[PDB]
């Protein structure tokens, strides 16, 4: 059982934007769909759904007139239509299958703002032992100044998870964004042998493969 | 829509704990509960008033008569440590409560691991520099995070998070300290200074290294 929500992302205030939900696992025609948004640090708030058929079903006051939700049961596929896009609408929205809302979606996330996106610089953490238990060595990627979320990072290319810490970010006055990712390495291999963050911010199509070396 | 829930409310780790969720509304639609871990997505714990899906635990159980609903959680564990959600169908209208955040007293403490890094050799040739202090597995999520450059306190430049749940229920966050280069070069070093709990660790860091 999947809900693979897409087509999230950064909007300008008066914009439009189509959220794309792709089920499986389940048989998508049997089951009412919804949407259900999740501003930042706020409740869920509950956003439409529509029968298993086509009628739909009502919407939350506060999009009426605005988004418009629909289906695709052969493509296994529920959709949600934004427009007219105001601050207000910025929120991770999830795919949640049923009356009783029995599965939802890891959710994507819309951003509405009149702010520009930025990439992010990213500068390698040389390895340490000072703080690292044992023969072992911590390094990381500092990954600063982007916006608006989020990055994903990842270490060689997906083979190395053991030992990977990714903090979540902090937003700072500037507005933007910056977080670190590092990972614990044995020292006995510090070289010879290679460690490369993978940092990825789709909102500004921007990917860098940073190499970490010793210092 | 209407639903009202407390806003927080805590247990004692094996005590029995009860959320209650009291709009109109469920004066008889049938009302189900669902669990937020924080970076996570809602589960549902209770459905239809009582019933409970098949992976979760026997000691969630819910009650519904007609003005309230109640969640009980009867042993708690340090794991039922989420937000939980309040939902029911008005009509034509799912309606969400405002949820509930439950904290499980009293966990035992953990202290926190500091590491901090000097900027790298390449934001300095960039003409930018930051230091970065990570902080994991601490329990209670309350710290206290302060610079200085030599044994003088700084002020200005600094960004903390608030701290985060991880996996294995401790917390974490980061402090960045953006610095010039001339102000990385000018000290014999800066200092990363974490209180948890009364206790303090200091992380220190050279520009001749």
């Amino acid at each position: 059982v999947q809900l693979l929500e897409s087509g999230g992302g950064l909007v300008q205030p008066g914009g439009s934007l189509r959220l794309s939900c792709a089920a499986s696992g389940f048989t998508f025609s049997w089951y009412v769909m919804g949407w259900v948004r999740q501003a930042p640090g706020k409740g869920l708030e509950w956003v439409s759904s529509i029968y298993p058929s086509g009628g739909a079903t009502n919407y939350a006051d506060s999009v009426k007139g605005r988004f418009t939700i629909s289906r695709d049961n052969s493509k296994n596929t529920l959709y949600l239509q934004m427009n007219s896009l105001r601050a207000e609408d910025t929120a991770v929205y999830y795919c949640a299958r049923g009356n009783y809302f029995d599965y939802w979606g890891q959710g994507t996330l819309v951003t509405v703002s009149s702010a520009s996106t930025k990439g992010p610089s990213v500068f390698p953490l040389a390895p340490s032992s000072k703080s690292t238990s044992g023969g072992t060595a911590a390094l990381g990627c500092l990954v600063k100044d982007y916006f608006p979320e989020p990055v994903t990072v990842s270490w060689n290319s997906g083979a190395l998870t053991s030992g990977v810490h990714t903090f979540p970010a902090v937003l700072q006055s500037s507005g933007l964004y910056s977080l670190s990712s590092v990972v614990t390495v044995p020292s006995s291999s510090l070289g010879t042998q290679t460690y490369i963050c993978n940092v990825n911010h789709k909102p500004s199509n921007t990917k860098v493969d940073k190499r970490v070396e010793p210092k | 829509s209407v639903l009202t829930q407390d806003p927080a409310v805590s247990v004692a780790l094996g005590q029995t704990v009860r959320i209650t969720c009291q709009g109109d509304s469920l004066r008889s639609y049938y009302a189900s509960w669902y669990q937020q871990k924080p970076g996570q997505s809602p589960l549902v714990v209770i459905y239809q008033d009582t019933n409970r899906p098949s992976g979760i635990p026997e000691r969630f159980s819910g009650s519904n008569s007609g003005n309230t609903a109640t969640l009980t959680i009867s042993e708690t564990q340090a794991m039922d440590e989420a937000d939980y959600y309040c939902q029911a169908w008005d009509s034509n209208t799912a309606v969400f409560g405002g949820g509930t955040k439950l904290t499980v007293l009293g966990q035992p403490k953990a202290a926190p691991s500091v590491t901090l890094f000097p900027p790298s050799s390449e934001e300095l040739q960039a003409n930018k520099a930051t230091l970065v202090c990570l902080i994991s597995d601490f329990y209670p999520g309350a710290v206290t995070v302060a610079w200085k450059a030599d044994s003088s306190p700084v002020k200005a430049g600094v960004e903390t998070t608030t701290p985060s749940k991880q996996s294995n229920n401790k917390y974490a966050a980061s402090s960045y300290l953006s610095l010039t280069p001339e102000q990385w070069k000018s000290h014999k070093s800066y200092s990363c200074q974490v209180t948890h709990e009364g206790s303090t660790v200091e992380k220190t860091v050279a520009p001749t290294e």
